[PDB]
């Protein structure tokens, strides 16, 4: 009813040329006539929410992972969408992708632009007040990366209850301009104290965060939404997080223990809600199909696997005013 | 009638 | 108590070249020793708020007429400051003045300047949302100035309850720069349709309204304040609103009377809470010294004296959250 499966995707990218230099084969196959929703790999079927095949467009991922969340957030559902995988799979690829590349911007851009035009073309009297906040998460350590003085930040939550990093910069902004401003300082601030981003960035966990408030002018009616979405570290052998992630999906999959172990990380107390709570979730996970990496797909696809058992409860985020509450 | 965007500024 | 003598604050300006060409003389004088609230024309004395001699500086006026209005908007309170006078009097150049002049920027440019230096200056954790509307009254039609589609626009009065333009654009703002954006728009769609604006400038009433809403983060109390910032028409012989303006005046003055005619005029309507009601409001009278106006600068002082006597009785504009409605 309100009980929502975490949506799990497949991402599986081309072979690259350290792959083809070093003879790895193809080593995956995608089943047709069964919507796309299947991959398997040494004789065993997996089935997704959506399998994406190395051909896929930005658009075409977007236009399934993606889209729904955000008409939702704009309802006032909370959004979650994260990407998992080894390094090299293509998280970043499809979690920012090539900004301002037409073809090549992935699922945050495009989410941007997605929501400001929304806007714009609803009739409803409706005033929206949106902002965002952009931070890493390294070793268990929070770095807020729109404010250099904001390291080590903590974990709070808040009277209704809900988590919050305590702290973090929170920028309005007004139009899908402002966002990609806030976007680009916050990349650019990344690399303070970091002498190697492709090795930095593969170990900690990238994290954009739009909220978004809405009255309506008619009614009064409050919503809002939070969208997370996560660039995560990479997931081979295995990053303190990245174990607490798969002692949480493991727990709920599993379902019969008391205790989820989301206190086991920042990573899992932020993302409390979008395990098992009042969130809709998509989790890419990005495979290479590269015989070389077969070990570390399978692992990438067993996790996949058991997110998808997961169930979520989600409701509007809606709040009152006064003359509901006034009248009594 | 239109959706408005808000620009709310901080202080603290 | 909470109740509030109407401000009213006196200029002159120096004598000018058509004036001076015309062979008239300096006919008003200054007393001393009194504060210099006095001024006195053909043995006459009057007392106001603060008496401006041709020489004071636009700081001076804005310290003395207007800078604690912001202040009081900042605090949750309603504040009006009009410009009055005939034709060629000063109230443009006292209102408005040469924008970007740090000499010579009138009263409108220094109150944004101030709102965005106070936000910035404090320390308490709180939350500002600006919105500005400019419009034009012409032969009691209103004209939005950031809209120009948006003519004959209607006076609706609100819930709780308070009159409004409705219709009227109402445009975010979050920094000193965006306001003056919107001052220069209004400025230049004031001239679609008008051949000569020294003409028309003088013979309608130009309107600059600043909502600002406030909440506190960490106590929830929620403040708002608007500031109306007028240019009115020319006073000389005899706008139809400032025939209105002075029969709410002059009702107010004797107190003596049941109705107070606001509804005579949109403009009246429009200031209803500046002219008796909850608003602190500073009316400048702006005067030539010269001989050749002297019958209209004594209309003028007359006005502002019968303004002087009126009480207006003003509170902090505190709305309720949840908590205080949800605990009941
Ligand atoms: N679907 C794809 N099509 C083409 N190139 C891709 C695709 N996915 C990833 N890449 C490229 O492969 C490399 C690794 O991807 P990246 O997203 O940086 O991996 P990760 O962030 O998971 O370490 C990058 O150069 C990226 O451009
Ligand atoms: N205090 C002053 N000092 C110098 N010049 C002034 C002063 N007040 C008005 N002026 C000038 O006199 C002229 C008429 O003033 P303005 O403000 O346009 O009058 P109004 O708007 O009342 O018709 C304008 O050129 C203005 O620059
Ligand atoms: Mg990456
Ligand atoms: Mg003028």
């Amino acid at each position: 009813p309100a009980e929502d499966s975490i949506k799990v995707v497949c991402r599986f990218r081309p072979l690259n040329d350290s792959e083809e230099k070093a003879g790895s084969k193809f080593v995956v196959k995608f089943p047709n006539n069964v919507e796309e929703n299947c991959i398997s790999i040494a004789g065993k079927v997996y089935l997704f929410d959506k399998v994406f095949k190395p051909n896929a467009s930005q658009e075409k991922v977007y236009n399934e992972a993606a889209k729904s969340i955000v008409t939702d957030v704009l309802a006032g559902y909370n959004g979650t969408i994260f990407a998992y995988g080894q390094t090299s799979s293509g998280k970043t690829h499809t979690m920012e992708g090539v900004i301002g590349d037409s073809v090549k911007q992935g699922i945050i851009p495009r989410i941007v632009n997605d929501i400001f035009n929304h806007i714009y073309a609803m009739e409803v009297n409706l005033e929206f007040h949106i902002k965002v906040s952009y931070y890493e998460i390294y070793m268990d350590k929070i770095r807020d990366l729109l404010d250099v003085s904001k390291v080590n930040l903590s974990v709070h939550e808040d009277k209704n209850r809900v988590p919050y990093v305590k702290g973090a910069t929170e920028r309005f902004v007004s139009s899908p301009e402002d966002v990609f401003e806030v976007i680009e300082e916050g990349k650019s601030n990344r690399h303070i104290a970091v002498t190697n981003m492709n090795e930095h960035s593969s170990r900690s966990h990238s994290v954009f965060l739009i909220n978004v408030k809405q009255e309506n002018l008619e009614n009064q009616k409050k919503l809002s939404g939070k969208l997370y979405l996560v660039d995560l570290a990479g997931s081979e052998k295995i990053n303190k997080s990245l174990s607490a992630l798969g002692n949480v999906i493991s727990a709920l999959a599993d379902g019969n223990k008391t205790h989820i172990p989301y206190r086991d990380s920042k990573l899992t107390r932020i993302l409390q809600e979008s395990l098992g709570g009042n969130a809709r979730t998509t989790i890419v996970i990005c495979c290479s199909p590269a015989s070389f990496n077969e070990s570390e797909t399978k692992s990438t696809l067993d996790f996949g696997r058991r997110a998808k058992t997961v169930k979520n409860v989600v409701c509007v985020n809606e709040e009152l005013t006064a003359e509901e509450w006034k009248r009594r | 009638p239109q959706a408005q965007i808000a620009k709310p500024i901080r202080s603290g």
